[PDB]
This record gives structure tokens, sequence and C-alpha cells, in this order.
């Protein structure tokens, strides 16, 4: 009722006031001192060729030494940095695919598109190629992202604002949650399968537990939609990928906002955010070909790099910081 | 369900018709994914102008259609792609024009009781902005739903847009 | 009514843990992020001698 | 074994090259309009 | 007197045409030529007009050498410029009906490459 909403929102104001009061000291401490950083932090690796399509997102979630990417012509890409070649080129049934994933064991590859179908491919097969991919459905909105930490449980999003947890063996809707106003854009795999994060308008960095299921972490203050989210290498931290070009670190335990590095040097938004190592180098794509890498610890830009002639869309960083993968619509894959 | 693709090789060219798929989600999320299309099809019913099912008491279907058309034309991703005007009113609109005075479309109506002037007014009022007209041609066809789905008009439009894009990027215009 | 109650209930229980979720958060802020902040930044600069690429 | 990898790298590029203009030659359209705006009225 | 005056008149006319096209590249009719093969053809015409000066000169090892390949090169440049434009126009207007995609090797620079290859064949 109206009274229930009113009392709930006074409670929310009291809670956020208490959080601000308790986190003011932490904000002052973090903003008081900064650490020195480098000047360029760059080392080129190679150039990738053999592509004629666009790319949206990738997933560097394996300890091996390969990279995976998806294209809208209907074929997946699994490339090696040194060889600059693909082990195999399997076709994709869906016309467009926006979800890319890989397994640490290099056996299962997850892809999906606008057809509301989440397809799991067999990276390792006796014949060397996958004959067909199993079909999964049960959503009324466009597929946005999908992740998995093993061959038993898989998390996926949809345009109908719901997060679905499925099992490979069961192959049915095992866990479903009620959604917020805005559509979920991306999900970040937890380091130890603790919780997964959904981001949208008025629901910036909303965390949902995988086991208990209830919501505990919810933040407000980013009106624009959040594009990409990733967990910190140290862990227990959030990322901000709002379309309003707002970049600010977040903490799971603090449950409060931090310093923001907004500036007038740019006028467009951002498409992805990624950590190098414990926030040493913030890598963020922009609506233009030119790109910049910032230093959260140094509160300054680490360097400037473009490597493209069109807006970049995908960005991934190795968990150990061995390599970074990025790409624009110009069919160019460059390791920075 | 998902989007439905209809692949038919009629008129000696492999036509592919892609539907909206009833996304019911954020518009831009599925708008920017469809980048790279040659031509788009814009369908508005004309005989069902009296229908007010778009909104309860705030607006009608004409306002929603006009707003969606303005959003499509003013969008920066499709500023160069040509657009096609289709309808599904062969004789029902003409029959309804006998009783309907055609005054709901425009409050300042200055036409007769027929529908030729109404069609002229709506077709000249669709292009609210002229900046995109020079960059991308707008094709308009009336009395649609022919025998072979108006194969001649769609073939002419697709070949015209194809040759236009071919001569645009070769420094010929 | 019922739908609004669930939203209120979710916000009511979330504030309960969040009230006691501080647990001296600043100690974690200045003690957690420096564990791996010194390995990768020094490891990345390689003078084309041990880098696996090129 | 490096020769086999190069040979395999050659055939994947040729396979992807064939699918390049084959899909590009196929023209793609876009149908968008109001709700139930004669989706089935047009012959498809 | 006749040949030198007619050569001067032709050179002035082609220079005027070059100045007109280089400064009035806004009307679509001049752009429809290609704006590269047109300059190639203008250069060929200028070479044809100015080659008569080499023709009427004191014989020498340098003069004889220049007038041997030029007699073919000057006409080959114009013929290649006329050939490439017609070929690209015909290919663009023919390949649109079947296989809707960008035709290969059509570009303001690629057509220049083909024209110079055709000229270099005669040169070789």
């Amino acid at each position: 009722l109206d009274q229930l909403r009113q009392e709930a929102e006074q409670l929310k104001n009291q809670i956020r006031d208490a959080r601000k009061a308790c986190a003011d000291a932490t904000l002052s401490q973090i903003t008081n001192n900064i650490d020195p950083v480098g000047r360029i932090q760059m080392r080129t690796r190679r150039t990738l060729r053999g592509h004629l399509a666009k790319i949206y997102a990738m997933h560097w979630g394996t300890d091996s030494r390969l990279l995976v990417s998806a294209s809208q012509d209907g074929k997946l890409i699994i490339w090696d940095s040194y060889t600059t070649n693909k082990v195999h080129a399997i076709p994709l049934r869906s016309s467009w695919v926006m979800t890319c994933a890989y397994a640490p064991s290099g056996n299962y590859v997850a892809c999906g598109g606008l057809d509301n179908i989440c397809s799991i491919y067999n990276l390792k097969t006796r014949e060397g190629n996958v004959r067909v991919s199993r079909e999964l459905a049960g959503h009324t909105g466009y597929l946005s992202c999908c992740r998995f930490l093993d061959d038993n449980q898989i998390v996926t999003s949809s345009g109908d604002t719901t997060c679905a947890l499925w099992d490979i063996e069961t192959g049915q809707q095992t866990t479903t949650f009620t959604g917020h106003t805005g559509d979920v854009m991306s999900l970040s795999l937890a380091p130890d399968t603790r919780l997964f994060v959904s981001g949208a308008c008025d629901a910036s960095a909303k965390l949902w537990d995988v086991r208990e299921g209830m919501c505990r972490q919810t933040f407000t203050g980013h009106e624009s939609d959040i594009n990409a989210i990733c967990f910190f290498p140290n862990g227990n931290a959030f990322a901000t990928g709002s379309d309003d070009a707002t970049c600010r670190l977040f903490d799971l335990r603090a449950d409060q906002e931090l310093m923001t590095y907004s500036h007038d040097n740019i006028i467009c938004g951002i498409t992805s955010v990624s950590f190098s190592k414990s926030g040493r180098l913030l890598l963020a794509g922009y609506d233009d070909f030119n790109c910049n890498v910032w230093d959260a610890l140094k509160a300054d830009r680490a360097g400037v790099l473009a490597g493209h002639d069109n807006r970049v869309s995908c960005l991934g960083v190795t968990d150990d910081g061995m390599a970074v993968a990025t790409g624009s619509w110009d069919s160019f894959l460059k390791i920075w | 369900t998902g989007i439905v693709e209809t692949h038919f090789t009629f008129k000696d060219l492999h036509f592919k018709m892609f539907d909206v798929g009833a996304q019911r989600s954020e518009r831009k999320k599925w708008i920017h994914c469809f980048e790279g299309v040659t031509a788009i099809i814009f369908c508005v019913a004309l005989s069902d102008y009296d229908l007010v099912l778009a909104e309860d008491e705030e607006m009608n279907r004409m306002h929603a259609s006009m707003k969606l058309f303005d959003s499509i034309c003013n969008n920066k991703w499709f500023t160069d792609t040509s657009i096609i005007l289709f309808l599904n009113k062969k004789d029902l609109f003409e029959e309804k024009i006998k009783k309907s005075p055609l005054t709901i479309c425009y409050p300042e109506y200055a036409g007769s009781n027929t529908y030729e002037e109404a069609a002229a007014y709506i077709q000249c009022q669709f292009e609210d902005l002229n900046k995109r007209k020079d960059t991308k041609e707008i094709y308009t066809h009336f009395t649609c739903s022919t025998d072979t789905k108006n194969v001649q008009f769609v073939f002419d439009a697709v070949t015209d847009v194809i040759i236009k894009n071919n001569l645009k990027d070769c420094g010929l215009f | 009514i019922a739908q609004a109650r669930k939203l209120v209930e979710q916000l009511k229980m979330e504030a309960n843990i969040d009230r006691i979720k501080v647990s001296k958060a600043a100690a974690d802020l200045m003690a957690y992020c420096e564990a791996h902040a010194k390995e990768d930044p020094l490891l990345t600069p390689v003078p084309a001698s041990e880098n696996p690429f090129r | 074994e490096d020769k086999a990898a190069v040979e395999r790298s050659k055939m994947i590029d040729r396979n992807l090259r064939e699918d390049g203009e084959k899909a590009a030659r196929e023209v793609k359209l876009l149908l968008l309009g109001a709700g139930e705006s004669g989706k089935n009225t047009i012959v498809k | 007197v006749g040949p030198v005056t007619i050569a001067c008149l032709g050179a002035l006319a082609t220079l005027f045409v070059l100045g007109v096209f280089v400064r009035h590249n806004a009307t679509p009719v001049v752009k429809a030529s290609g704006r590269e093969l047109c300059y190639i053809l203008l250069g060929g015409v200028f070479l044809c007009y100015c080659m008569t000066f080499i023709f009427i000169a004191k014989p020498s090892t340098a003069v004889c050498t220049l007038r041997r390949l030029g007699l073919g090169t000057a006409f080959s440049v114009c013929y290649s410029a006329l050939l490439t434009k017609t070929n690209r126009i015909a290919r663009i207007f023919g390949g649109a009906r079947e296989g809707a995609q960008r035709p290969r090797f059509i570009s303001p620079a690629s057509q220049v490459a083909i024209c110079l290859a055709l000229i270099s064949g005669q040169l070789l």
C-alpha cells in the first residue's frame, strides 16, 4: 500500500544515511592518499587476421592459453595468440549471437542469441567438431549473457528481467527469480561461486546469491544502464559500467559508493569495464575508436590506445593479467 | 518466441524477411544488433484508423505510429538506410471513408469526404524531417497486398537501394 | 498490495544484514587489495625475453 | 608438427572465405511496425 | 607553325578543362565520371597534345628514345581510362540484380591500379 511504500522508503533513506556516515571515513582515507603508477603499461603481442564480421563480447575465463569470440555471420572463433589461427570453426544456428563463454577444461562452449536459445557446444569431441547443440528455452526476453563455473550449474540472463539457473543434466528451469524494472545486461562469475550480479537502471550492481537465493546487496544512484560488470581479482568487489561514462569502484562489504573519476575530456559513454590486477589498470571502451586506460590507485590515466577505426565492443582480461583481449566491429582482434 | 526468418528466393534474388519477434524489452538493445541491414519495411494499417487500442484515454494508434516512425528516422544508426511504406488497406479504408469524415487524423482538416486527399496529406506529413531524405530515399506504395505480394515494387526498391549504396561508396555521387 | 509487500519485505531484511555488514570495513579496504597488486604490474613489462607472445 | 598447424590454418581461412560473400550476397530486410499491423496480411 | 599553334591551343583547352573539373567537383555529373579516371584521361590528352614538341625536334639519342614509347603510351593511357570507367559502370549495374554485395576491385584507388596496370602492359 501507500503507507507500506512510504515507511519502506523512509527506512531506505535512514539506511543510506547510516551507510554514508559510516563510509565517510573510508572515503576520506582512500581519497587522501594515492599510489605511484607507470607511464604507458603496454607491450604488444601480435595481430589477428581472418575475420569479416562484427563482435560484441568475449570471455577470458580459462586458465589455458587460447581466446574465444563470437561473430554475427554464424561462426564461432577460437584463436591462439602466437599461431594467429583457429583450431576449429563450428557454425552457429542463430543469426545473431551476443553471448560468449568458455570452460576452464576447454570442453564446453556456451553461446546464444536473439532466438532466446542458450546453446552449449562441445569444444572437445572425438570427431573434432560438434554435430549439433542442445536447445534451451523458457524466456520471453532477448538473451543477454550466460556464465558457468562447472558442468553442473549454469546462470543465464534474459530480456524479460529474470536470472535463470539451469543444470546440464536436468536441462530444465531449476531456479528463477523475480526481476526489477530494468533488463539485466550482464553477469559476472564469482571467484568461489558465491553470488552473481545484475545491472540495469535504478538497480546498479544488484547481487543475488546462488545457494540461498535472496537479495542482500542492492545499490542505487546510476540512472543510466550498466553495460559490463566484472569481479575484482582480489574478490568481494563490484564494477561500474553505467552508460553515463561513470566509473567508480564498489565494495561488497561497504555497501556504499566511492570516488568517481568523471571528467569533461570525454562526451560519450562506455561499453565495458575491466580490471588488470586489483584495480591496477582500469580498461574501458568508449563510443569512439580512441580508448584510454586509467589508474584507480594513481587517480590518473595510465595510457592512451585506440588500435581501431570504429567503436570497440568487447574487452577481456586474464585473471593473472597475462593478456588482454579487445575488439571492435572492424573484424580486428588485438591483444594489448 | 524468437525472431522468425523467412528466406524466399522469389524474383531471382534470395530475399530474407526478419520480424520484430515481439521483444517487449529495451528498444536500443535489439535496434543496434540489427545494424547492417540494406532496407527496412515500415507497415502501418490505414483502414483501422478508428482503432484506439494503443492507449486507454491518452492517445490513439496514429500517435504511436508517428512516434515510432520519428524514432526510427531520427535514430543515428539507420540515418542512411532506405525505408519502405506499406499498408493493408485495399478497399476497407475506402468503404470506411464514406461514413468517417477523416477529421480524426488531423484536427485542422481541409479536405473533402474522400480519402485521396487524406492519403496525400499523410504521405506528405510522414517526412517531418528532410535531412535524412537526401541521405536515404523513402519509397511509398499504396493499395498493397497484391497477387505476388507486390513483387514488382519491392524488387524495384531493393535494386534501387542496392545501386545507390553501390555508387555512394565508390565516389560516384 | 501483495506484490508491494514482497518488495518491502526484501528491503526490510536487506537492511538488517547491511546494518551489521560493516564489521570494520576500512580494515578490509586497506588490507585486502594489496595482496596481488604488486605481482602483475611488475610481471607485465618483459623486454621480449620471457614473454610467451611473439 | 608446425607444418600441419599451418596447413590447418590455411583450410579454415578458405572455409571462412567461402562463407563470406555467400552470406553477403543474400540480401537481408527488416520488418517493423505497429502491433498486429498486417503481419500475416502480406504474402510470406 | 601550324602544329605548334594547334598544340598550344589544345594544351590551353585541356588545362582549362582540368581547372574547371578540379574546382567544380560538386555537381554530380562530373562526380559520375569517377574523379580519378577523368584525371588520368586528362593527363593522357595532355601528353598527346605535348608529344608533337618531341616529334618536331633535332634527332638525338634522347629524342629518338622518347618518341618511340610515347606514341603508344599516350594513346594507351586514354584507352585504359575509357575502358576502366565503362567496365566498372557495367559491372556495378550488372551485379546488382544477382548476388547483392559489393563488387570486387571497385574503388577510386583500385580502378587507378587497374588503369596503371593496363598502361604498364603497353610500357613493358
